[PDB]
């Protein structure tokens, strides 16, 4: 399904499993590193090791994760990038 | 006063990209992206912008300034940035790196996709000015454009700059602006006239 991957405090990466988010707190999308389940709002805050603190981070609002978490950059352009990504804009649009 | 509130100039890594984009008075807002219009009114189009020294690398960063930031100034003279992009911004501000907590020039602020966030004040860069500009005055012995640092915006796009990461200063990133408030400019050129 989908590559999913954030850069918030650090970065990460994890497979968002479309079937899996049927409620707002539903550990759908799942760690490349630990390979353990994340809701979308917590998987945010989950970078592995890469750590970044020495930067000041302003306005970065958990809540706000539709606009943190991305489609993989694993771009097979043709219409597979676009049909994940309206997949991933579905995701998005569900609950708010 | 001020005829435009800010100019702004491009740079991808040390290299000044298009000519200096002047914004008028009649537009608090302004929008800096990578798109279509090569014209702009209220809006700085990075994406029809030529540069012989361009690498592929700068390029892949240059997709992802997509919306880019919107400077927003407010009152008198005070500046916000909106990131639009699906990537954070990496700004450089003595307002925040006072109200973050840290020293002058010694930190790189971390702006987030859709934060609203004030990297600018007026008042408090008049009054830290002045203080500087009395400091120097305070140099008695016997037998000036440290003075802009603080009338002045630097932000990256998607690279960010630092302790942090790979890259040492801003000029090393691939695509970012420097931004001239011209009303601080303005009181600079008075506090020195004035002093
Ligand atoms: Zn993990």
């Amino acid at each position: 399904h989908m590559r999913v991957y954030h850069e918030c405090f650090g970065k990460c990466k994890g497979l968002l499993v479309p079937e899996l988010y049927s409620s707002p707190s539903a550990a759908c999308i799942q760690c490349l590193d630990c390979r353990l389940m994340y809701p979308p709002h917590k998987f945010v805050v989950h970078s592995h090791k890469a750590l970044e603190n020495r930067t000041c981070h302003w306005g970065f609002d958990s809540a706000n994760w539709r606009a943190y978490i991305l489609l993989s950059q694993d771009y097979t352009g043709k219409e597979e990038q676009a049909r994940l990504g309206r997949c991933l804009d579905d995701v998005k649009e569900k609950f708010d | 006063a001020p005829e435009y509130w800010c100019s702004i100039a491009y740079f991808e890594m040390d290299v000044q990209v298009g000519e200096t984009f002047k914004v008028p008075s009649s537009c608090p807002i302004v929008t800096v992206d990578g798109y279509v219009d090569p014209s702009g009114g209220d809006r700085f189009c990075l994406g029809q912008l030529s540069n012989v020294h361009r690498t592929e690398a700068i390029e892949r960063a240059r997709l992802h300034i997509g919306k880019g930031v919107q400077l927003e100034c407010k009152g008198e003279g005070d500046v916000w940035v909106r990131c639009l992009s699906d990537h954070a911004v990496f700004v450089q501000s003595y307002y925040l790196d006072r109200e973050a907590g840290r020293a002058p020039g010694d930190a790189v602020h971390k702006i987030y996709p859709s934060a609203y966030i004030k990297v600018f004040d007026l008042r408090q860069c008049h009054r830290q000015m002045q203080q500087q500009a009395a400091t120097a005055q305070a140099a008695a012995a016997a037998q000036v454009d440290d003075l802009r640092r603080l009338c002045i915006l630097r932000m990256s796009f998607v690279k960010g700059w630092g302790p942090d990461y790979p890259r040492q200063s801003i000029k090393e990133t691939p695509c970012w602006i420097e931004i001239h408030l011209h009303r601080a400019l303005q009181l600079l050129d008075e506090v020195l006239h004035t002093m």
